[PDB]
């Protein structure tokens, strides 16, 4: 059995994975650092510490068994994947991760959890999980900011436990800036400590300040270097929220940059009012349906194979309905499918004019028409979602009384999306198929004679 | 009034501000009602007055407004009392609203009303439409968000402090002044991360001050990160024009080329910026759908394409191929939009200037000045192989922008129109 | 006489109205916050008062000869011009900005130089000297910077006015957030009631506190609303400066993300070290020695005028040095110009072998071309600016022995900028001159005749 | 002999020269403000300062010796590299920096180091070395948080030595804003000097305030000043690192817009739930394999004699195995290396159907492709690597028994990376190699006469 990276297995392996190492991340340098913490909860950290050693050896056996992808195919042989993962620096560092350094607590004693700090270099599992999630959430922006807290809130709470630790190293309430005397019943209790450590590493890691000022040399070496690590900390949240705004009304920023040009461009040019209105109302129309940025943009960074497929999926079923279309080669309808234009067109459109040239073969999918009778007031017949028109003009029929002219006016009753097949490309499609070329005249010309 | 439209109507905005100020109500002054003790037994009928008031405006805003808004279901649009009102029963803004109106004289009992605040983004697309510049609704906006958080932490700070108990420390607020403008001003140095205050002394202070000030931080970047996105988004057309204006200097430059050649690409930089705000019109609309770009070529071109006496009798779409292929050109003063002797392949139209026509003895004495809405020519359109020589000097009055189309591109539309291709080419024939 | 908007002289009578427009926005509240100023120097404010108002009304015959754009022609007509004036706002700003409010000093006193805040609204001639020398400036981001920064020094100045007026109302030394007691030996000077005032404002537009508390509800207040416009102050502060560190970073990121994406695609291909190497080492190349920008995108917008006056004076000197090019007409040689496309090759680059096929013509810039033979080690002899190979294939003449296929292999013995012509660029630009192609083509014969290759 | 100076012994020497620029400007201003930092070790500081100005003149004789490039090539000569030093305002600026005046401490005194300030003009050789660095190391965020740290650091000591200079001139320990009285067996120390005026200094340019506020008007002006320059720091340290995380997911944020707008797409068409998994699957795959980048763009930015390269080392070995390709002309297959077109297949996807229309010919660059049968399950061969199929229908031979038809189904067994060449491209490739056309013909028809077709 393997496990697939790209499978929901081995995200759901990530999380299992991301909480010994956010565990380790967080409570072995606290442990270390507030001492309290470290007597009082000993049997629960020892829980924890093997209960995460456990995790540990299955994330081992994990990365044994996640296949990679070689020649397109996941790999499960067992050998090449024991091979993968031992010529990897990853295999290096798990090992070292896992070397076992709690032999030290019968030599250095209970109070000296820093020895496993080598559990810190199961990182890579954590970033991964974190890379994988920002892939996968629906939400990708609230999925960044949550991580930016959380890598702050992480660092702030190492640089509370350094605190802590160089208030220890020069003694607990022999000057003002260092945590005050553990012997005071308030400033003893572990919360406390904890708390106040906190509170002064999220004030001087964040540009506040509103600490008691430095003493000795040490410290106010400590503190500068601990501000100049806080003005980068703050200005990676700032930059990492200003990213953030600027991704989120990207597409909304490039949409006002347009419809801002074309107000500008009707400004300049002396557009009448009415087509002013129109275009403003086109505009607002297709970014309130969605409908803002132009199909052949989207569709042309996935590739051919997706391409075609999406549009048989959108396509191929309504032009199976078109009667010259309905006797086609399955074959020969792809192609048709893929060389449909998108069209839009607003209330009041003409798609087209009664004696014009009939090149194309309008589909209608999101709208509907009317044919009216060079008038706008009276109209034939209303053309639903589905119809079609132009199917016996694309097609090149001798004796054709009415060819290649367009017989009505056909106007857009309001906002149609219509789909058009142009006489070149349906020619430039039926050059790789004679049979059904000749098949589609014969069929064109019996509807002309019926 | 019997059915309105959303997007255009300018009553129906008035309406969404006047629901934005009822909501606005709702969301400022319910943690002040719970935090401060401004809501007393002297002055509670006029906050339930003005709670009634805004509750009527919600009703009103549910049982009128929003039942006749028109709709767009399939490109149409729907104007019938039926299909209105079953339409916006169906959508979420009604769900919102239902829940935003339930009972659930605690002030917390109206939070339900804070979640009518669709109105307050419906609302604001239409600043971002009826207005134009609208990056500075987008910094009050933005500026509105701050005073809110800043009101929220105010009533945060109070009701901190009152729990705790007033003055019984020197973090939590004392008792003195308004109650308000204080716990705000501890807002404004707490959520701005500006510090000066009082340090937190008990445990919960300390907890309630840590996660301010980390709220503050993330809250201060917000404002700087909008207002980051603002200015960018402000200048960014600037920007682009100052980037490409400089890199042809900087190409120039490495080339040599004399400030003489470099000061009239200067000029067109400056000239065609400070005019139609681009620098290629045609960028802009291949964006655009090809139904609108038509529309728009006709709305400017068709009225003069149309009377010149070459292409009467054509085919009207081919005349709107041509309107689709015309280019527009920004003649410099004094420039030679023709020479006399050089290969005429290009029709000239003039959509603003005036263009002197050379003539005489020597050259240099305006026979005629052409001025917009002239076409001059369009013999050339139809030799063939160098066949036209331009006949007279033909120079730029003065920053003429004119709309060009050449041999070339009405050739490649020529091949779809076989019967005003034949009636084109009788014509050229007719009078050589 | 008219004054042309984008002229010199337009600019420097901008910058001569801007320094009364800088002088009312600043000093005008200055003294009128400042009672001090104001009383103390009251001859040099009367003075620089009437200097300011005979520019402003200078300013106002300026806006009355100041020519515009109407159909591409600048209006030099009187009546045009006045009109053009009246009818536009700044004619009312600026009689609103002149209105006599001098004649109120003998009804309020000396004191009272507020009156004159009407000549504040002048500050569009401000802004658009401003906005005129940031187009017109060589360091774009400097003057930015330094715009941003008085702009911050001006509103902190009315800020610290503002301030120094609110003690005042309330009193001096009335509590510890006012300013001190003006009866002090040291806070009673000017100097130190304007520093200090500034320095309140300066911290506390800049989000920075550490001033006195507040301690009456409107000193609360109105610490609350300085703050919050501190917030805004910082906020646009920080957006400028960030918004031009990405514009200054922009081509380098764009140029280092191009860069990332090849090397992503190499690490796909498996593409061999050797010409990875080759590869980062043409891109650092191109980084060096700014040549990174594409001459047909940096020339996409100009029109064909404009580039065709360019390509004219970078490439006519050695396009007329062409021998079959030597008797063509000029509009042809244009065309031909405005057709060559740039091409550069990296040092032992072999622009085209022996028996390839002969596409296009190459004509040199910069750089040294090698004639080499079949091993590459001996050169026949070499190429150099304004020297040209494959004139003969492009006109691909009947009967060649060669038969468009290249003769002789082209190296390039270093970094050579050539801009190659195709064949059918040249068929393209010839499609207007037939009798030009028939003499291309005569002489190609004739050259084919006279070496022998035909 | 020459230095280039793309290579790596210049920017060996770049660090090399780096290194005193540094220490000059760290520690000059240091010594000249902290007097017993002078004073002290003054011996080491006359070593490092002669080290330094040996390093200075080894470094003049280096842009002596360094070649630029003329007309593509490392100009060797000496005298001109000479003159072209000497042409440079950077041989000024050397020459301004090895002044000496070291011949000044006699007149004005050992403590006085303020003349050693000319030696900050080689700074070009630093940002030089930056930039260098910036175009050359593999991470160029890292070094650009580090380039960024460094200056805001040494900007720090400037202004921590600028301000303890201020307190020397006020009086140390006149009041309480300028450095307390240096002769407290606390603050008199050195150490204590330097890192409190650090302290002091970085808690002022980073807008932090909480520093003693100032008493003279002096003071005040400076504060003032200090603060904005400050803020002005702050918001460029800000523009920076945004700037820099904007350019980290850049791409990023340009995959995830293009998935929004395909989801977009997805769901105004009302497309299956099952397109849509395939369609965010095929994405996923994208980001997660690193080929989010489509490779035509990609080979946009090459030049087309590099692309052509690079296009050859990837396909030329693989376009040599074709039977039909085996025996060619190098231009042919280079123009049809340069006609191929990548095409990215999922797993079970069908790259030919049995009745589709072949005008491809495809070659497998990586992946498993299968020669499945009607049913779907059952496969006749698997084809690898370097395969190809569709040779034949590319070529149209007259008279063949299958005409532009596939005879079976090609499916997809993994995720199929392979490159197409259509017959359209093989057509236009073969337009200027007639003789090969022709003789592709005939392999054509002699390969379908010995498989018993035609
Ligand atoms: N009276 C009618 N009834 C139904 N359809 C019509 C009528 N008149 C025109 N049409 C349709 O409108 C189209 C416009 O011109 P076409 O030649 O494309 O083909 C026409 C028909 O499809
Ligand atoms: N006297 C004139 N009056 C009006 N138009 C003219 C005059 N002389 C030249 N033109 C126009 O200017 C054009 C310049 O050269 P063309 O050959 O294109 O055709 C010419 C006419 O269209
Ligand atoms: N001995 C030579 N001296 C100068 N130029 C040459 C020599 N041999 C070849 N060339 C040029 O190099 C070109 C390479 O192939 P072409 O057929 O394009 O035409 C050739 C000539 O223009
Ligand atoms: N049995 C088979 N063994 C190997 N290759 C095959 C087999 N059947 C089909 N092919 C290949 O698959 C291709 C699909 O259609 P073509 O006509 O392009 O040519 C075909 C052959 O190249």
């Amino acid at each position: 059995v393997v496990i697939d990276p790209s499978g929901n297995t081995y995200y759901n392996w990530l999380f299992c994975i991301t909480l010994p190492v956010m565990y380790n991340w967080t409570m072995v340098i606290a442990r270390a650092c507030f001492d309290e913490l470290q007597s009082d909860y000993l049997e629960y950290w020892l829980i924890l510490d093997y209960v995460s050693d456990i995790v540990y050896l299955i994330d081992m056996f994990v990365r044994t068994r996640t296949g990679y992808l070689e020649q397109g195919l996941l790999v499960k042989e067992e050998l090449k994947l024991i091979n993968k993962y031992k010529s990897n620096l990853q295999f290096k560092l798990d090992v070292l991760s896992l070397i076992p350094t709690d032999l030290l607590y019968f030599k250095l004693g209970w109070n000296y959890p820093e020895i496993r700090l080598n559990r810190l270099l199961r990182f890579s599992r954590m970033f991964e999980f974190f890379q994988r999630t920002e892939t996968r959430t629906n939400y990708p922006n609230i999925f960044r900011i949550s991580n930016l807290v959380m890598y702050i809130v992480i660092i702030i709470h190492w640089n509370a436990c350094v605190f802590y630790s160089i208030s220890k190293a020069i003694g607990f309430g022999n000057d003002t800036w260092v945590y005050p005397d553990i012997n005071d019943p308030e400033f003893g209790r572990l919360a406390r400590k904890y708390v106040y450590s906190l509170y002064w590493s999220t004030l001087t890691l964040t540009t506040i300040g509103e600490t008691p000022p430095p003493v000795r040399d040490s410290e106010y070496v400590f503190v500068v270097v601990d501000f100049l690590i806080g003005v980068l900390i703050f200005a990676t949240i700032v930059g990492n929220i200003g990213s953030m705004i600027s991704n989120m009304n990207a597409a909304r920023a490039e949409f006002q940059a347009r419809i801002d040009a074309i107000k500008q461009y009707m400004h300049f040019r002396n557009v009448s009012k009415d087509m002013e209105k129109r275009v403003i109302k086109w505009f607002d129309y297709l970014w309130t349906n969605k409908k803002t940025v132009d199909e052949k943009e989207v569709l042309k960074y996935l590739p051919d194979k997706l391409r075609a497929e999406i549009a048989i999926n959108v396509h191929l079923d309504t032009l199976k309905k078109v009667r010259i279309f309905a006797d086609c080669e399955a074959g020969l309808l792809v192609e048709l499918v893929l060389k449909l234009q998108p069209q839009v067109y607003s209330p009041g459109d003409y798609i087209c004019k009664k004696g014009d040239i009939g090149r194309e073969m309008y589909i209608i999918k999101e709208g509907k028409l009317a044919v009216v009778a060079d008038d706008g007031v009276t109209q034939f017949v209303v053309l639903s979602d589905g119809s079609y028109f132009g199917e016996i003009s694309i097609l090149n029929i001798k004796g054709s009384k009415a060819g290649n002219r367009r017989t009505a006016n056909i106007k857009s009753i309001g906002y149609s999306d219509l789909f058009c097949l142009s006489k070149d490309d349906l020619m430039e499609a039926l050059t790789e198929y004679p049979d059904a070329k000749t098949m589609l005249e014969e069929k064109g010309k019996q509807i002309l004679m019926k | 009034p019997q059915s309105i439209d959303p997007l255009t109507n300018l009553m129906y905005v008035l309406w969404l501000f006047f629901v934005v100020m009822a909501w606005n109500w709702n969301c400022w002054l319910i943690p002040v009602r719970w935090a401060f003790p401004y809501q007393t037994p002297d002055n509670i009928h006029h906050w339930l007055l003005m709670d009634y008031l805004c509750d009527l405006i919600y009703f009103l805003d549910i049982t009128v407004f929003q039942t006749r808004l028109q709709f767009v279901r399939g490109g149409d649009i729907i104007t019938d009392k039926k299909d209105m009102r079953n339409n916006y029963l169906k959508s979420r803004r009604f769900k919102m609203d239902l829940l935003s109106l339930l009972p659930l004289v605690n002030p917390l009992l109206r939070l339900p009303r804070c979640l009518k605040y669709m109105a307050f983004f419906e609302f604001n697309s239409r600043l971002e439409s009826i207005l134009s510049k609208a990056y500075v609704y987008r910094v009050i906006r933005t500026t509105a968000y701050l005073l809110y958080s800043l009101h929220l932490n105010s009533c945060l700070y109070y009701w901190a402090s009152a729990y705790q108990g007033l003055g019984s420390t020197h973090w939590v607020y004392d008792g003195v002044g308004n109650s308000y403008i204080r716990c705000y001003y501890f807002a404004v140095k707490t959520l701005i991360t500006i510090g000066g205050l009082p340090d937190p002394k008990t445990l919960f202070e300390i907890v309630f001050q840590l996660l301010n000030y980390f709220t503050g931080v993330f809250a201060f970047s917000v404002m700087i990160g909008q207002m980051r996105d603002v200015v960018g988004a402000a200048t960014a057309g600037q920007t682009y024009y100052r980037s490409c204006m400089d890199s042809t200097v900087k190409y120039m430059n490495f080339y040599k080329i004399p400030k003489s050649v470099q000061n009239r690409v200067k000029t067109w930089y400056e000239y065609t910026w400070h005019s139609q705000g681009m620098l290629d019109e045609s960028e802009l609309m291949v964006q655009l759908p090809d139904k609108m770009r038509l529309d728009l070529a006709i709305d400017v071109n068709y009225n003069i394409v149309s009377k010149v006496a070459l292409f009467q009798g054509c085919d009207r779409q081919m005349i709107f191929d041509m309107l689709k292929r015309l280019r527009s050109v920004v003649y410099l003063p004094n420039d030679y939009v023709c020479k006399k002797g050089e290969i005429g392949r290009e029709m000239y139209i003039i959509q603003a200037g005036q263009v002197q026509v050379l003539g005489g003895p020597d050259g240099k004495s305006v026979l005629v000045t052409l001025k917009a809405g002239s076409v001059f020519g369009e013999i050339s359109l139809l030799a063939v192989g160098g066949g036209n020589r331009r006949t007279a000097n033909v120079v730029a009055h003065g920053f003429t922008n004119l709309f060009i189309l050449d041999k070339k591109d009405l050739n490649e539309i020529l091949v779809h129109y076989p019967e005003s291709q034949k009636l084109l080419r009788k014509k050229a024939r007719r009078m050589l």
